Parts: structure tokens; C-alpha cells; sequence
């Protein structure tokens, strides 16, 4: 009943490490958000040719 | 900044404002520029093409139509922690006491959820109190919550400041009082018993009760949330200091009834006798918040309202199935004298069980209510008929049930000022001792009059030595 | 499972008439019918590691 | 740790167009959605932050949506999207064993549920071809209720009464007594059950999780739990979920069994979500259909013939009524419903008549009087001889004596009153019936006092379970009472009798 | 958004790097683990590591019937 509830609490705080270092990480990109926008032209082309 | 807000209609405390862009999400507050106190409005609804309907905390006169109105950003926060004690506040959290503010660390929102279900503690016990009609009939627990339902003039709350007097003196973590649209010179009582009996220390840091107050004067926006602030400080004493706190609350109907006050202003049609179509799912909000867990253990009292003495009214009836114990008092009961004037009959537990309450205290409990039982099924034949038309076995659950009634009257410690007789605590033992030797029948000899406002058995023989 | 019978002997042992010593087997078969259960629920063996 | 990266890698990001309806306005749970054009009715629509919904009223300008959750995180602008599906929960036997709110999300924590088959809460019942009569018993381990109100497996009884009567003990005695035919051996005497809390705290179903399963009473049950806590249209929708995991047993073989803890909780749910849809009231604010409301519920409960399965559906819907008064609105409308009920009372369970039924009025359509054959000739002159009790035993004045001729009769009740109490969590077999039952109308204990017959129980009970083990497997393995096994129990009952008190 | 696939767990594998339990716990972590841990053994009771059971039972005296007879 120790070894169940230092994992818990170990769980939940390795998720929000994961879960709060990324918000900064997706923020500071300049170059690569070119590249995804035209992915996201492409996937728009994708979608509209499978419909007609 | 986020947003700018001008008033556009007001209907008493329904206060209508338009915003531009940066609408606030529900229950949000907002600031009214150009007053001399503080106006906070929490959004209620979205109206439709950026405009809100809030609900206003303080009084509304004086508002005209564009006067501005500005955006907070979060929910209204209280400052809470281990200063709080000692201290009174109001719904929005602010000094009461005219002692100075109110410096924590950190702030609580008022608006919080509910513990999941792996949060729950089953674990139950007996919180023994001193009062015989509770100790043996509807034992209370450590843990679980308790209903004190009466009407108008019975006894809810000098049968709170017995479970003060007797629970919090022996206690050992906290303490959290919050009264919810009752009078307010009774609120002023026990800021002059509190101090005088070292449970407020003005002076340093020795206190034990926080207290958090919005009375019968405020505008119904406040009543309706005053109850969530007192269930905001007694949650930071469970959960991130770990304590065992109590909490005391009278009266919690004015949960409801100040809520279908601004029911119809919102544009709703009414259910039943008048009350508002979601009488029963804001009130599992808010109890379901009050909970023992498995991070601390909050011992809830609450005192309950019922509307024109009737008990299948909607807003008592559906207490009902939030509590553990129950203590339904009565009027009737009460012309004869017997005070407390709790229904035997009526009231209940879920921990009066024989592997628990122990089962020679289970045997006297249930036998108890057998001899009660056969006195009220006789009632329309001697009113009638008469005593005189009985057999002799059935006068014989009469003169036993009537020394059974008497013996559950006891002296209350707060009440020693109203008649001049001194308080008696009984412990369990002697409860369920001296009960046994009136089913049994060794007192048919002495009459009822000795049987009635004693405490331990023993002063029932003593009044009946007195008059010979 | 170490464990004893007996015989039938509820009826005339009540009846041991000693010199008014009704008390004597009165309250022996009250310890003798509590005592037999619970002594066959220990009698046998333990249970699993 | 390996468990987070693996549940990271299995998610699938696809990505499609949606159809979509701007909000207009949000308060109280309701949200008119702009938009929404190709929707349907009953038709699931999902919120942007995750919540979920179902859209009611279609009209020409606005589309009226239900949340099954929380209104706070939603703000007069958001997107509302399409799934294409009228509300569907998941089924199967896999859902053995766990606690589960009003969707078929888990609420134990024991993790995710492995289900493969979803089916509807708004599925029909059958007809007059695919059912059959009553056939079976179901035993629930009362002695009140095997032996004077029976219960055929495929018969709604309705449990009715007061609060705090014994209304959830009854349905959670009858839970713990299938315990032995659930380790047996036969697949067609088992009964597989289910528990619908609607309206409760949760400090009332966590704590029923802990009584079924120190009996282990938990590995063959489910519980469907919508709280006081949720979403007016989460308590609205929990029995036509519960329901509806039940039709995954009577439909494929087996045989269930539902409580529904209560139903009076399912209407107050309906009237509030229905009165902000800006619906005309009718009577006490209830709607049109309420009675359509309990109706299209109760008529699952079949027994379906022996060319599609033969399974059955039993239902136990449990009532709560205000001041014992049964002639209100929602109690009569539910027992014109059901074949048969029973009154639990007050006055009986203070007076000492614990459980507390009223075997006066708990009348039962009996079910094709599938009691059992040994338990007809015991608790058949039981019953004629409570029945002649309670004509003539209410006075409590007694002025004439006449032992000869009423107060022997009346000596043959109070012995067999006072044999039908009994305790909590302890449910007998039925052959354990058939002997104490025995005792009781032959005559064997009206020499005893009425003091002493609840200690005349346990002793004769244990006497027969150590010492003639192999008589009360001829009771149960041939059914009936022989007239050789009348002859053994003539001398056990006196035997003990004669050696009882000493 | 396989974009997003890699950067959560690329930034899981920082998690990956631990020295003593919590990377930012300070007073937070040190207080609330220690608050369990004493919760998981105030209410349940007090049992050290390895002790075996040590105890001991004594049985009813069997006394005897004195009885004049015939
Ligand atoms: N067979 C029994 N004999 C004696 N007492 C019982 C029995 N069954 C239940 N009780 C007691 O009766 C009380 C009420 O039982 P129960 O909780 O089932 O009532 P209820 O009407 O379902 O309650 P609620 O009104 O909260 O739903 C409990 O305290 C329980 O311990
Ligand atoms: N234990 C008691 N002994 C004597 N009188 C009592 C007792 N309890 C209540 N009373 C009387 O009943 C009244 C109850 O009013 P109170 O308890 O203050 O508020 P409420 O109207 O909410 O019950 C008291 O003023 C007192 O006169
Ligand atoms: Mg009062
Ligand atoms: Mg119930």
C-alpha cells in the first residue's frame, strides 16, 4: 500500500512535465510553421479530391 | 483590460450588460466602475449577439444604463489559510471585523467541482455526544453528515450550540461556522462567546474557528452563494493542511429559497409550488463538496428548514437522501415540553446496526421503538373511548411508554440561562443502562413526573425521593 | 483435522440432579452448544500461504 | 515509465470535415444551436472542449441540445459538431465486475473497459409472438417473500414504500443469495444482476461496493451510476442504460435482473430538462409523458420463448412516496404497469416486523405459480393460516376467554409471525425453508414462548446444516416432501425438541 | 499531427533524465508525498518492517463438579 500510492503520486506529476514543457516548445518556432502550413494546404487538397 | 461592458437594463438584482468583444465565460466576475463599495456581477447566461445576464452580489440602485462595467478574469477568489482563523468575512471575502485585512499567501476560487468516486472513505464510527435521544435511538458518526429539521420556534439551533459545547471543546484540529440568511444579532452572540471562551484569540496565533457570515439583509445574489464560501475555507483545512475540521451551518434552506428569488428573472418556467425548475441538481452541487475523503474528514451539521411545518415540501424533502444521520424535530412534541423535541420515530442512522453501535445497545434501541409504536396505534380508542376500556397488558405499553417519553427530555448547557437549571452531559453507558431497567419493569412504582428533566437515571429516583 | 465426535446427550443431562444444583448443568450445555461450531471451524488446517 | 509512451503512440490523429452549428445562447445546460442542418433527432452532438450532447427539439430557426456534463466551459460562439449516431452505450459481459457512469465510462479506475458490441437506449420492446409464460422461480432468501409473495423470473414487482423502510435492503439481499448458483454448476439456474443508482451520493455507492464484496458478491454484477452530482440529463438517461446491458443477457440466452434505485429520481430529471426546452407543464410541472416515460421501459422485462433463447429479464424498479400516500401521481401511473408489488411500511418495521411487508396487501400475480413443489404444501396452509389470523387478531381488549375456540388459532400465528423475521445480509436457501417452515405449522412449537423462537431458529438451523446434511439434499435434488421424507423430519424437529431448553 | 507525435515524446525522454524523484518539487512534493505517506499509516496503524507476530494464549481452566451421589 506504499508502493501503490508513491507511484500515483509520481504518475500524475510526469505527466504534467511532459504536458507543460511543450506549450513553450510549439511557441518559439518561426521556419517551421511555413512548413506546416503548406502541409496543410496539401492535406486540404487531399480532402476535397476523396469527396468529388 | 480583457473587456469593456456597458449596463443596458436592470431588474433588481438581474443586472443585463453588454459587451463588445472578449464576452466572459459563466461565472466569471465583473467590476462596475463608479461606485463608492465594491459591485462585483457573475455571469449567468449568454443572451444572444454579445450580451450577458449576471447576477449582482451588493444592491443595484443607483445604476444607469451605460455605465460601465469591467472584466476580472476569474471566478470570485477568497484569500484562505491558516489566518483566516479568528477572522469574518463576506461573500466576496473581506474584513468584516474591522481588524485590518486578510494577508495569506494564497487564494481560492469559490467555484470548485466535486471529489471523484476513488476519493470516497467508508469508514465509520460513533461521535458520542451527551444527548440521550441521539446517543441511543440515531447515534451520529465521525465523518458523515447530520440534518437538524424543524420549523419555526422548535429548536435547530440551541441544538447547534449543544454540538459546540460539547464537540468543539474536545476537538483537536479546526473549525469552520458559516451562517446563511439567518438574523444577525444571533451572529453577534457568538463573536462575544468566542472570545470570552478562548476559542478567538485576538492577539496571536492560537485560534481554532474561522467564521464566514452573509445574513438576512443581503440581496438575494449573496445568500445564494455565501454557502460556497464557508465550503471554501473548510476545504483548505482538508485537503492541503490535512486537519479533521468540523463545519456548522444555519441554515442552509436559504440556499433555496434565495435562489427561486431570481428564478423568474431569468426567464424560466416555474415547477412545482413556486420553486425553480432546478431546485434539485444545484443543491447536489453543493452538497457533494461536503464530504469526508481520503485526504481529510469534514464533519458536517447542517440545519434545515421546513416550509409552514410541512415535510414533503420540495425543498426539505430532497435533503434527504445527502445526509447519514437525521433528526427530524416537531412542533407537537414540543407543546407537551419535551425538549429536545426529536421524533424518535422519525429519525434515523445508517451506523444503528448490531455488529456496530454494539448488540446490547442494538436491543434496547429496537425495543424502545416497539413500546412507542403500541402507543400510538391506540391513540384514536383512547381518545374516544377512553383508558378505562383496556385490557390489562395494553395498560401496561400505556404507563411504560409514557416514562420512556419523559426520560428522553435532558437539561441542555446553553439553556441554563433561559430557566435556571444546570446542564447535564449523560456518558453512552448510562444511557443505555438506565433504559433497560425501565423495560425491564423495575420503576412501575414511581410516577412520571420523576422521570422528566433529569439527566443520568440516577436523579429520577432522586426526584422521586423528593416528592413523597 | 484433528477433531472429536460424541454422542446424544442434550436430553436427561439436564437432568444430573445434584443437591439443587440445577445451575450446574444448566449452564453446561449453554457453554457446551457455542463451544462446538466454533472449534470445528479451527479444528481442521490453516489456509494458503 | 513504458505505459505513457505507448498510450501515445497508439492514439490516431485523423482529421475530416465536420458539420458544424454556431451556438447562440448557453444558460442552465440548454444550448440553441445556429446551424446544425442535416441533424437528426436523438442525434449525439459533440461541443468543442469535449463535452457531449443530445439535440431534442429540431425547429426551423434554432436546434434545442441537452449537455451530459458541464455548462461552463462553453461560450455564445463555440462550435458544435456531428457524429452521426443516435446515443448508443456499450454492452457485452465485459463489464462484469466494475462500477460505470451513465455512458460506459469507468469510474473504478481499474482502467479501460475491452467492449466490441454498442447498442441503443432507445431500443424497442417485443412483442406478443416471441414471449412465453412464466416458467421459473426467482428464490431471493426472504422468508416473507418465497413463501407468501413469490417472484417468477421474468415479472416486473415493484418494491414500494416510505424512505428508510428496507427498500435497497431488500434488493441487495436478494444480490448476495444468487452467490450459490453462481459457483454451481448448471448455466440455467444462475442469475446475473445489475444496479441502477440514480440520484444517490456518492458516500452511499461506494459504501455498497464495499457490502457486495466482502461476499464477493461483486464479480457477477454491474453498477450503472448517474449521482446527484451529474447533469440533469445524465440522470434521464441512466435506466435506458442500465436496460439495456441487461438485453445483452436475455438476448443472446441467460437470464438478468435490474433494480432501478429509483424511479422517482428518473422524473424530476425529466421535468427539469424539459422545462428549460421551453415545453408546456402539465400536472405538478411534469410533462405529457411521463407515463410514456416509464412505460417504454418496463415492457423490456420479457421472458422470451424457447425458439430464440428462452432468457428472461426480471425487474425490481424500487418507488420512494411521500407520507405513505400511493395514490399520487408517479406511484399510480407505475403500478398499473407492473404484475405485482410490495408495500413496505412504517408502523410494521417499528413494531418489530422486520423486513417490513405488508403480506396483506403485497398481492402478486403469481406467475404461472411457479413457487417450487415443496415450498406449496408448507406455505400453502401457511398462507390460509395468516390469512385467518389477520381477520380476527386486532383488538388489544380483551374482555371473554375462549381457548378452545379462537385463541389457539391465534397461538398459530405469533409462532408464525414472529418465524418470518429476519436479520441483514443473511439470506437462507430454500431448503433451510423447508424445515423451519416445517416446524412452525405442525404444530411443534406452540409450546415454546413467543420470546424464544427467534433463539429456537438459529440453533435448529444449525443442528441441520452439521448434523443431517444428507437429509436436505433429498429436499432440493427431488423437489418435493416425500412421504418418507415426512417420516425422517417427524423425529428430528421432536428430538430437538425434547433436548432444546435444559 | 505527427509533427506533434514527436515533440511529446521527445520531450517525455527529458522526463527520462531524473536524479532524486520530483525535478520541481521543492516544498511542494517534499510536503505532499510526506502527508500521504503518514495517511496511508495514521488511521491503518503502526507495523514496522519485519516483525513477526509475538504473542501468546491461554486457554479455559477446566474445573471440575464436586456432587455427592446415590
Ligand atoms: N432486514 C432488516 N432488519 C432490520 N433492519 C434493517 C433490515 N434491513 C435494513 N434495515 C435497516 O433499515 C434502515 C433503512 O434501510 P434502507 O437503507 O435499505 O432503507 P431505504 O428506504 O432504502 O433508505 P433510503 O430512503 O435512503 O433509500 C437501515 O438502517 C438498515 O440498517
Ligand atoms: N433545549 C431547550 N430547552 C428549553 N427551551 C428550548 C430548548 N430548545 C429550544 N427552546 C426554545 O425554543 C426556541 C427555539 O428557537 P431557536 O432554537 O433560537 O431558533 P429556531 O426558531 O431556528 O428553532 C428558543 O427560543 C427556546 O425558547
Ligand atoms: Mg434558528
Ligand atoms: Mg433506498
Amino acid at each position: 500500500s506504499v508502493q501503490n500510492m508513491m507511484r500515483q503520486k509520481e504518475q500524475e506529476h510526469m505527466i504534467r512535465w511532459v504536458e507543460k514543457h511543450v506549450v513553450q516548445s510549439i511557441s518559439a518556432q518561426q521556419e517551421k510553421e511555413t512548413i506546416a502550413k503548406c502541409i496543410a494546404d496539401l492535406k486540404l487538397l487531399a480532402k476535397k479530391a476523396q469527396a468529388q | 483590460g480583457a473587456a469593456t461592458g456597458r449596463i443596458v437594463a436592470v431588474i433588481g438584482a438581474v443586472v443585463d450588460v453588454q459587451f463588445d468583444e472578449g464576452l466572459p465565460p459563466i461565472l466569471n466576475a465583473l467590476e462596475v466602475q463608479g461606485r463608492e463599495t465594491r459591485l462585483v456581477l457573475e455571469v449567468a447566461q449568454h443572451l444572444g449577439e454579445s450580451t450577458v445576464r449576471t447576477i449582482a452580489m451588493d444592491g443595484t440602485e443607483g445604476l444607469v444604463r451605460g455605465q460601465k462595467v469591467l472584466d476580472s478574469g476569474a471566478p470570485i477568489k477568497i484569500p484562505v489559510g491558516p489566518e483566516t482563523l479568528g477572522r469574518i468575512m463576506n461573500v466576496i471575502g473581506e474584513p468584516i471585523d474591522e481588524r485590518g485585512p486578510i494577508k495569506t499567501k494564497q487564494f481560492a476560487a469559490i467555484h470548485a467541482e466535486a471529489p471523484e468516486f476513488m476519493e470516497m472513505s467508508v469508514e465509520q464510527e460513533i461521535l458520542v455526544t451527551g444527548i440521550k435521544v441521539v446517543d441511543l435511538l440515531a447515534p451520529y458518526a465521525k465523518g458523515g453528515k447530520i440534518g437538524l429539521f424543524g420549523g419555526a420556534g422548535v429548536g435547530k439551533t440551541v441544538l447547534i450550540m449543544e454540538l459546540i459545547n460539547n464537540v468543539a471543546k474536545a476537538h483537536g484540529g479546526y473549525s469552520v461556522f458559516a451562517g446563511v440568511g439567518e438574523r444577525t444579532r444571533e451572529g453577534n452572540d457568538l463573536y462575544h462567546e468566542m472570545i470570552e471562551s478562548g476559542v478567538i484569540n485576538l492577539k496571536d496565533a492560537t485560534s481554532k474557528v474561522a467564521l464566514v457570515y452573509g445574513q438576512m439583509n443581503e440581496p438575494p445574489g449573496a445568500r445564494a452563494r455565501v454557502a460556497l464560501t464557508g465550503l471554501t475555507v473548510a476545504e483548505y483545512f482538508r485537503d492541503q493542511e490535512g486537519q479533521d475540521v468540523l463545519l456548522f451551518i444555519d441554515n442552509i434552506f436559504r440556499f433555496t429559497q434565495a435562489g427561486s428569488e431570481v428564478s423568474a428573472l431569468l426567464g424560466r418556467i416555474p415547477s412545482a409550488v413556486g420553486y425553480q425548475p432546478t431546485l434539485a441538481t444545484d443543491m447536489g452541487t453543493m452538497q457533494e463538496r461536503i464530504t469526508t475523503t481520503k485526504k481529510g474528514s469534514i464533519t458536517s451539521v447542517q440545519a434545515i428548514y421546513v416550509p409552514a411545518d410541512d415535510l414533503t415540501d420540495p425543498a426539505p424533502a430532497t435533503t434527504f437522501a445527502h445526509l447519514d444521520a437525521t433528526t427530524v424535530l416537531s412542533r407537537a412534541i414540543a407543546e407537551l415540553g419535551i425538549y429536545p423535541a426529536v421524533d424518535p420515530l422519525d429519525s434515523t442512522s445508517r451506523i444503528m446496526d448490531p455488529n456496530i453501535v454494539g448488540s446490547e445497545h442494538y436491543d434496547v434501541a429496537r425495543g424502545v421503538q416497539k413500546i412507542l409504536q403500541d402507543y400510538k396505534s391506540l391513540q384514536d380508542i383512547i381518545a374516544i373511548l377512553g383508558m378505562d376500556e383496556l385490557s390489562e397488558e395494553d395498560k401496561l405499553t400505556v404507563s411504560r411508554a409514557r416514562k420512556i417519553q419523559r426520560f428522553l427530555s435532558q437539561p441542555f448547557q446553553v439553556a441554563e440561562v433561559f430557566t435556571g437549571h444546570l446542564g447535564k452531559l449523560v456518558p453512552l453507558k448510562e444511557t443505555i443502562k438506565g433504559f433497560q431497567q425501565i423495560l425491564a419493569g423495575e420503576y412501575d412504582h414511581l410516577p412520571e413526573q420523576a422521570f422528566y428533566m433529569v439527566g443520568p437515571i440516577e436523579e429520577a429516583v432522586a426526584k422521586a425521593d423528593k416528592l413523597a | 483435522r484433528k477433531l472429536a465426535l460424541k454422542a446424544i446427550d442434550w436430553v436427561a443431562f439436564g437432568e444430573i440432579i445434584p443437591r439443587n444444583q440445577k445451575a450446574i448443568a444448566n449452564s453446561l450445555k449453554s457453554w457446551n452448544e457455542t463451544l462446538s461450531t466454533r472449534l470445528a471451524a479451527l479444528p481442521e488446517k490453516p489456509p494458503a500461504i | 515509465s513504458s505505459i505513457l509512451e505507448e498510450r501515445i503512440l497508439g492514439a490516431d490523429t485523423s482529421v475530416d470535415l465536420e458539420e458544424t452549428g454556431r451556438v447562440l445562447s448557453i444558460g442552465d445546460g440548454i444550448a440553441r444551436v445556429h446551424g446544425l442542418r442535416n441533424v437528426q433527432a436523438e442525434e449525439m452532438v459533440e461541443f468543442s472542449s469535449g463535452l457531449k450532447g443530445m439535440s431534442l427539439n429540431l425547429e426551423p430557426d434554432n436546434v434545442g441540445v441537452v449537455v451530459f456534463g458541464n455548462d461552463k466551459l462553453i461560450k455564445e460562439g463555440d462550435i458544435v459538431k456531428r457524429t452521426g449516431a443516435i446515443v448508443d452505450v456499450p454492452v457485452g459481459e465485459e463489464l462484469l465486475g466494475r462500477v460505470v457512469d451513465a455512458l460506459g465510462n469507468a469510474i473504478d479506475g481499474k482502467g479501460p473497459i475491452g467492449s466490441k458490441t454498442r447498442r441503443r437506449v432507445g431500443l424497442k420492446a417485443p412483442g406478443i409472438i416471441p414471449r412465453i409464460s412464466v416458467r421459473e422461480p426467482m428464490q431471493t432468501g426472504i422468508k416473507a417473500v418465497d413463501s407468501l409473495v413469490p417472484i417468477g423470473r421474468g415479472q416486473r414487482e415493484l418494491i414500494i414504500g416510505d424512505r428508510q423502510t428496507g427498500k435497497t435492503s431488500i434488493a441487495i439481499d436478494t444480490i448476495i443469495n444468487q452467490k450459490r448458483f453462481n459457483d454451481g454448476t448448471d448455466e440455467k439456474k444462475k442469475l446475473y444482476c445489475i444496479y441502477v443508482a440514480i440520484g444517490q451520493k456518492r458516500s452511499t455507492v461506494a459504501q455498497l461496493v464495499k457490502r457486495l464484496t466482502d461476499a464477493d458478491a461483486m464479480k457477477y454484477t454491474i453498477v450503472v451510476s448517474a449521482t446527484a452530482s451529474d447533469a440533469a440529463p445524465l440522470q434521464y438517461l441512466a435506466p435506458y442504460s442500465g436496460c439495456s446491458m441487461g438485453e445483452y443477457f436475455r438476448d443472446n440466452g441467460k437470464h438478468a435482473l435490474i433494480i432501478y434505485d429509483d424511479l422517482s429520481k428518473q422524473a424530476v430529471a425529466y421535468r427539469q430538462m424539459s422545462l428549460l426546452l421551453r415545453r408546456p407543464p402539465g400536472r405538478e410541472a411534469y410533462p405529457g409523458d411521463v407515463f410514456y416515460l416509464h412505460s417504454r421501459l418496463l415492457e423490456r422485462a420479457a421472458k422470451m420463448n424457447d425458439a430464440f433463447g428462452g432468457g428472461s429479464l426480471t425487474a425490481l424498479p424500487v418507488i420512494e412516496t411521500q407520507a405513505g400516500d400511493v395514490s399520487a401521481y408517479i406511484p399510480t401511473n407505475v403500478i398499473s404497469i407492473t404484475d405485482g408489488q410490495i408495500f413496505l411500511e412504517t408502523e410494521l418495521f417499528y413494531k418489530g416486523i422486520r423486513p417490513a411487508i405488508n403480506v396483506g396487501l403485497s398481492v402478486s400475480r403469481v406467475g404461472s405459480a411457479a413457487q417450487t413443489r415443496a415450498m406449496k404444501q408448507v406455505a400453502g396452509t401457511m398462507k390460509l393460516e395468516l390469512a385467518q389470523y389477520r381477520e380476527v387478531a386486532a383488538f388489544a381488549q380483551f374482555g371473554s376467554d375462549l381457548d378452545a375456540a379462537t385463541q389457539q388459532l391465534l397461538s398459530r400465528g405469533v409462532r408464525l409471525t414472529e418465524l418470518l423475521k429476519q436479520g441483514q445480509y443473511a439470506p437462507m436457501a430454500i431448503e433451510e425453508q423447508v424445515a423451519v417452515i416445517y416446524a412452525g405449522v405442525r404444530g411443534y412449537l406452540d409450546k415454546l414462548e413467543p420470546s424464544k423462537i427467534t433463539k429456537f431458529e438459529n440453533a435448529f438451523l444449525s443442528h441441520v446444516i452439521s448434523q443431517h446434511q444428507a437429509l436436505l439434499g433429498k429436499i432440493r435434488a427431488d423437489g418435493k416432501i416425500s412421504e418418507e421424507t415426512d417420516a425422517k423430519l417427524k423425529e428430528i424437529v421432536t428430538n430437538f425438541l425434547a433436548g432444546f431448553e435444559a | 499531427v505527427q509533427k506533434l507525435f514527436v515533440d511529446k515524446i521527445r520531450e517525455y525522454r527529458t522526463k527520462r533524465q531524473t536524479s532524486g524523484g520530483p525535478v520541481d518539487a521543492g516544498p511542494e512534493y517534499q510536503q505532499d508525498l510526506d502527508r500521504e505517506l503518514f495517511k496511508l499509516k495514521q488511521m491503518y496503524g503502526k507495523a514496522d518492517m519485519n516483525t513477526f507476530p509475538n504473542f501468546t494464549f491461554e486457554d479455559p481452566k477446566f474445573e471440575a463438579v464436586e456432587k455427592p451421589q446415590s
